[PDB]
């Protein structure tokens, strides 16, 4: 006679599914970002416990940013959690020891990982004022600068040195050399130039995420 | 047991040369990608050079291109580094690091302060 | 005298190698060469469990072999009735990066944990009825990779700060701390009698610990990469490990040696989970190639392949009575085989 | 200097685990073989169960 | 527009008037009295005249500018044809007129064959496609739900055309009308499901953030509901203001109830098609060459049958003479394309899709290993 | 104009035109010839 005991079970399960549907619709409406960087890279300037959580809303769209606080510098076991995010925000101090080449090696390992093959990167090349004032005051660490020439897509603001443009475009090309050699249309790279204080970075993340989702949809229909 | 022991360091007249060697035991040397890292006194662990499973792809850092040469000998289980035209900025303890997982295009945490698949080092002082 | 300590350590490890190579009078294959083979073993997906929005990292059976917990990185624990495919509970978590879940042998508690460096303990049999959190055990420095209960008052945790810990839930304090792993400790497995446990870290090393003397007893090597899974043998005199080198290995606690390797030429994917049968004659192993192979434990032959997940299987568990095996995977699905 | 303490505690741990009585591998293999043989009939995954006694599809 | 029954009625009315006029003459020389010859009423004629009567205005196919001639004998009777028990007459001026020659019969049988082969192929393919999409649980998405609805619309369109030209062409009864109504409704629903898929892709790209359940129910009602509305209005205005026979013959300017919404859907879907190709060109350009244009071309050609951009070629064409070449090329073109569109959608989106191929391969592999 | 709808009308008209012609031709049959 224990249908008395089984109908209670079916009722509890029904309540659970009617809540899980609400959780589903709040989950898939939110975007998740992984803020990754090195020490003294400007990762904390963009924000302004193993995980720090940041919640914000641009144009009525809810983003959810995460920063690994209290973890060691091993990364090969906990970076596999952050597949199935929209983008990996990667911050680099583009300006002792070669931190630029280390950021390059980290970007290469993230790009070619078997589990992050489907996750794209929003590259933020920070500290452009420092790079400018150091270039007016790079060849020792990278021998192909003296060989390098400024690209045809060079679009600096009015009032720019023709030699700082070349430095920042060299660094961008050094990241695109990695991001271009593999993937052929499953993940992308969105490089950007940011200074110390500018509020356009939030809108840039918004636009890059819109592009990423649109590409996902156009790939479901096999149009890309 | 994974074991990596480096050899060949010493004192070199600035402008001299060295051939560092790395013996490996405890794993199939042919399934992995191998590395050289570097620790100058007072500075962190930086990256010098990698080599693929077959020595097809070879990458170097900017300040060693044209001077250093990496090479494998898979039958002899030995990895090499040929350091030429040495500078005082090359005085550091050199390690022979192995990427963690086999058959992988990537490998992550070689320049970490506590990395398991790294030798104990050898000293080069120019 | 750093160099003197180096050469002392090398002399010690060579003495240990000499002590181990004298006790290997014969191999396990030479002794189980006359055993009849297990026969091809074919299982079928009885139940598929749906409801998780994202990847499943952990599952644990209950000690009654009906109830089952799972953890998804969307931020929900779910307790299932596997006989009826009904969700008995659905617990919202505070941090969504769960990486481990455990079940109390009494049945009144569930523990989660992950990238928040905290092990939360939920009370299922509560006076009101809804599942609240009982304790949040803070005190680790890195992420929480595994956790297993001992009684309703104790729990052993494994972490990314190269450290295992023994907790007292009523106080929230750390009774004993275990040190010695040079890499991230990825797994634990308690002995049947709850007097030892073995842990495997990302330095290709398994260690044996005494829960009451708080010290490490033996250290086992043999793997070439990180150790992802550890399961004890049903009697507590052996254990099996899975690595990123696409091999399982069988170690002995009384011989202090490795006995068997389970490898194949066409397996170049790492191993995620490991489990023994109730008899110990089959070893179940989940792989990154989305499959689960079933090995003969006393031999090195594959007896079957569980196929059916379309993403990385990350979870295995055999019931206490040995009826079913349950697999979870990154396709957000649980399956029960028989 | 902390490397000195690290190395000496490594030496003491190696000394602790270097003196333990070992049995021969033949004996331990015999034990595992015997346990596998004594519980062969009490194992549903190795010897399947009649569908009346299978709680998952009757 | 001119039925046989109406022509008979007009002849009846003409005879009734002829008889009344004859009675007035019959009750009142040697003229030849008026007479009804089954088509026209001859007037009173004088002896010896050849009586010329303008072609009747109530005979649809006669030359309204001609005259019929009848000879009135001098003896006060209509002239007889030698050797025959009949009077003489010559109607040639009225009838030479209509000697046009039927040829278009085949043009209609050829059209029927074209579209019956097309619809048979499409129906078979699309049943297979809906079964494939429904069995495999992994292929259950919102996209595949809209695809399922599109396939169902195609299949019902084909079935309705078959039932219509089996019931109507083997009139004035209920079942003929039900057949025509179902034909029109299923046409409308197919067009509107084409428009729904265009709108869904447009919203997935340009909105990209929307609730799937609300939008799915809204599109489900848009795809089967608005057709119900305007086909209901059409049967309402038919059953009251026309109600003439089977409703297949066009009745005066109220065919636009069903036809204005369809043409609106066609122009809207063409606009959305252009917009999608624009965003594809932008995105393929910002990727970083002639692989560019090859991929753009392949995407445009695979989108070509889903949005159904072949209708915009002739949708502006009005109703044309059947004897014209515009009618001929339009009918052959549109029959051949409308009949094979469902086959094209089936191939492109259920047999050449990657997900369905991987799924059928893995199921086939597991069931090969099962034996 | 939707082709299928137009074709419906065009074929229906052709059928009606033939039947109307048959009436007048049978009458003209003996009346003129």
């Amino acid at each position: 006679d224990q249908r008395n005991e089984e109908k209670a079970q079916r009722e509890a399960n029904k309540k659970i599914e009617k809540q899980l549907q609400k959780d589903k619709q709040v989950y898939r409406a939110t975007h998740r970002l992984l803020l990754l960087g090195a020490g003294e890279s400007g990762k904390s300037t963009i924000v302004k416990s193993g995980i720090f959580e940041t919640k914000f809303q641009v144009d009525k769209v809810n983003f959810h940013m995460f920063d690994v606080g209290a973890q060691r510098d091993e990364r090969r076991k906990w970076i596999q959690c952050f597949n199935d995010v929209t983008a990996i925000i990667f911050v680099v101090a583009s300006s002792q020891t070669n931190r630029l080449q280390a950021a390059l090696k980290l970007f290469d390992s993230i790009w070619n990982n078997k589990w992050l093959r489907d996750t794209s990167v929003i590259l933020f090349l920070n500290k452009q004022d420092l790079l400018a004032e150091k270039v007016l005051a790079i060849e020792d660490y990278f021998p192909e600068f003296a060989r390098y020439t400024t690209p045809e897509d060079a679009t600096p603001e009015p009032g720019e040195d023709p030699r700082v443009t070349r430095a920042k475009y060299f660094i961008r090309d050094e990241f695109l050399r990695i991001s271009t050699a593999s993937g052929d249309g499953r993940h992308y790279c969105y490089p950007h130039f940011t200074c110390a204080v500018d509020t356009e970075n939030i809108r840039r993340v918004f636009n890059d995420c819109r592009d990423i989702i649109q590409r996902m949809h156009l790939r479901q229909y096999e149009l890309l | 047991q994974v074991q990596l022991q480096e050899s060949g360091g010493g004192l070199v007249q600035p402008g001299g040369s060295l051939r560092l060697s790395c013996a490996a035991s405890g794993f199939t040397f042919s399934n992995y990608k191998m590395n050289w890292v570097r620790q100058a006194p007072g500075k962190g662990l930086e990256w010098v050079s990698d080599i693929s499973q077959s020595g097809a792809s070879i990458s170097y850092t900017g300040s060693v291109k044209g001077r250093f040469t990496i090479s494998r000998d898979n039958a002899k289980n030995t990895l090499y580094l040929q350091m030429n035209s040495l500078k005082p900025e090359d005085t550091a303890v050199y390690y022979c690091a192995r990427c963690p997982a086999p058959f992988t295009r990537d490998c992550f945490d070689v320049t970490s302060t506590t990395y398991a698949y790294r030798g104990q080092g050898t000293q080069v002082t120019v | 005298e750093l160099d003197q300590l180096r050469q002392e350590a090398e002399q010690l490890k060579n003495q240990i190698r000499d002590a181990r190579k004298a006790c290997a009078d014969a191999t396990l294959s030479q002794i189980t060469n006359n055993i009849d083979p297990v026969g091809r073993i074919q299982m079928r997906t009885r139940r598929t469990l749906r409801g998780h929005l994202a990847k499943i990292y952990a599952m644990h059976w209950g000690t009654d072999s009906r109830l089952l917990v799972s953890a998804s990185q969307d931020g929900k624990l779910i307790i299932w009735d596997s006989y009826t495919t009904n969700k008995v509970h659905a617990i919202p978590l505070r941090s969504s990066w769960v990486m481990t879940c455990a079940y109390a042998p009494s049945g009144n508690y569930v523990a989660c944990g992950g990238l928040d460096n905290i092990c939360s303990i939920y009370n299922l049999k509560t006076r009101e009825g809804n599942v609240r959190v009982s304790r949040e055990l803070a005190g680790h420095t890195g992420y929480l990779s595994c956790c297993r209960f001992l009684d309703d008052n104790q729990i052993v945790t494994s972490s990314g700060d190269t450290t295992c810990a023994l907790w007292d839930i009523e106080t929230g304090q750390q009774t004993t701390t275990f040190t010695g792993h040079t890499g991230d400790v990825m797994s634990l497995s308690l002995a049947p009698d709850t007097r030892l446990f073995v842990s495997g870290a990302c330095d290709a090393s398994a260690k044996l610990w005494d829960v009451r003397e708080g010290m490490c007893r033996q250290t086992f090597t043999g793997h070439e990469s990180d150790i992802n899974a550890i399961c004890f043998f049903p009697n507590g005199n052996a254990f099996a490990t899975g690595s990123d080198d696409a091999t399982c290995r069988l170690f002995d606690l009384r011989a202090d040696q490795e006995l068997m390797t389970y490898s194949h030429d066409n397996i170049i994917c790492g191993i995620t989970s490991v489990s023994f049968s109730k008899s110990g004659r089959l070893l179940l192993a989940g792989y990154d190639d989305f499959n689960c192979n079933v090995w003969d434990a006393l031999k090195a032959d594959r007896a079957g392949v569980l196929a059916g997940h379309d993403n990385r299987v990350s979870c295995l568990g055999v019931t206490d009575d040995g009826m079913a095996v349950a697999t979870g995977s990154w396709d957000s699905f649980l399956k029960i085989w028989n | 200097t902390a490397s000195i303490a690290q190395a000496r505690k490594l030496v003491e741990q190696l000394k602790m685990e270097a003196n333990i009585d070992r049995i021969k591998v033949s004996k331990a293999a015999a034990d595992l073989m015997a346990y596998c043989e004594a519980h062969a009939k009490e194992d549903p995954l190795l010897t399947p169960v009649p569908a009346s006694e299978n709680p998952f599809r009757e | 527009v001119m039925t046989k029954e109406e022509q008979i009625f007009l002849l009846h009315r003409a005879q009734a008037q002829c008889e009344k006029r004859l009675k007035e003459v019959l009750q009142r020389g040697r003229p030849c009295l008026p007479e009804w010859d089954h088509i026209l009423c001859w007037p009173l004629g004088a002896p010896g005249e050849v009586v010329a009567v303008p072609c009747p205005d109530y005979i649809y196919d006669f030359n309204h500018k001609g005259h019929a001639y009848r000879r009135c004998d001098r003896n006060g009777s209509w002239e007889l044809v030698p050797g025959h028990n009949r009077t003489w007459a010559n109607y040639s001026e009225c009838v030479k007129f209509l000697t046009n020659e039927t040829r278009e019969r085949e043009v209609f049988d050829r059209l029927a064959m074209i579209y019956t082969v097309g619809y048979s192929v499409s129906l078979a393919s699309l049943t297979v496609a809906v079964l494939i999409l429904a069995y495999f649980r992994r292929l259950h998405c919102t996209r595949n739900y809209i695809h399922m609805h599109l396939f169902l619309s195609f299949m019902l369109r084909a079935v309705s055309i078959f039932v219509k030209d089996a019931v109507l062409y083997s009139a004035g009864y209920a079942g003929c009308r039900v057949a025509v109504t179902f034909f029109l409704y299923f046409l409308a629903t197919n067009y509107y499901w084409i428009l729904v898929e265009g709108l869904y892709l447009h919203s997935l790209i340009f909105m990209a953030f929307f609730s799937e359940k609300k939008y799915l129910w809204g599109f489900t009602v848009f795809g089967w509901g608005l057709p119900a509305v305007f086909v209901a209005v059409w049967v309402s205005v038919r059953a009251t203001l026309a109600n003439t026979g089977c409703w297949d013959l066009s009745s005066g300017n109220k065919k636009w109830i069903i036809q204005v919404p369809i043409l609106a859907s066609i122009v809207l879907n063409f606009i959305l098609f252009i917009n999608i190709v624009r965003v594809l060109a932008t995105k393929l350009r910002e990727t970083n060459t002639r692989q560019q244009y090859r991929k753009l071309l392949k995407s445009t050609l695979v989108l070509m049958p889903l949005f159904g951009v072949h209708y915009i070629v002739f949708m502006a064409t009005p109703y044309t003479e059947v004897s014209g070449t515009l009618w001929q090329v339009q009918m052959h073109y549109e029959m051949l394309f409308n009949s094979f569109q469902g086959f094209f959608v089936a191939i492109i989106y259920c047999f050449c899709n990657g997900e369905v191929q991987a799924e059928i391969k893995k199921s086939w592999s597991r069931w090969t290993l099962a034996l | 104009a939707v082709s299928e709808h137009q074709l419906l009308h065009d074929k229906g008209k052709s059928i009606q035109d033939l039947r109307r012609r048959e009436l007048l031709e049978k009458l003209l049959a003996k009346l003129h010839t």
